[PDB]
């Protein structure tokens, strides 16, 4: 049963990741710098 | 002569209720394979030790 909440934090923590790589050099963040 | 009506006793109830009590607290990772495994192995350790008194 505990494995469900431990594959929800694995998912969730991945989740984060892969938010703050698309977001570190984001269109606004890495694109938008590239122009200036 | 006579009829020797047979039951299982309660020792041996018990410790199917163990068995089966132990399996259910195996979570967490289990193969269901592994599962069915364990409970056909308690199920023949059950039956065909006693067949006659297990009905």
């Amino acid at each position: 049963e505990a494995r469900k909440r431990e594959l929800k934090k694995n998912k969730k923590q991945r989740m984060m990741v892969r938010a703050a790589v698309l977001k570190m050099k984001d269109p606004k963040q890495i694109i938008r710098d590239m122009e200036k | 002569t006579a009829q020797c009506f047979l039951r299982v006793d309660d020792e041996s109830m018990q410790r199917f209720h163990n068995r089966v009590r132990q399996i259910l607290m195996a979570s967490g990772s289990t193969t269901f394979t592994k599962i069915v495994n364990k409970w056909n192995t308690a199920l023949i350790g059950l039956m065909t030790y006693f067949r006659e008194a297990v009905v």
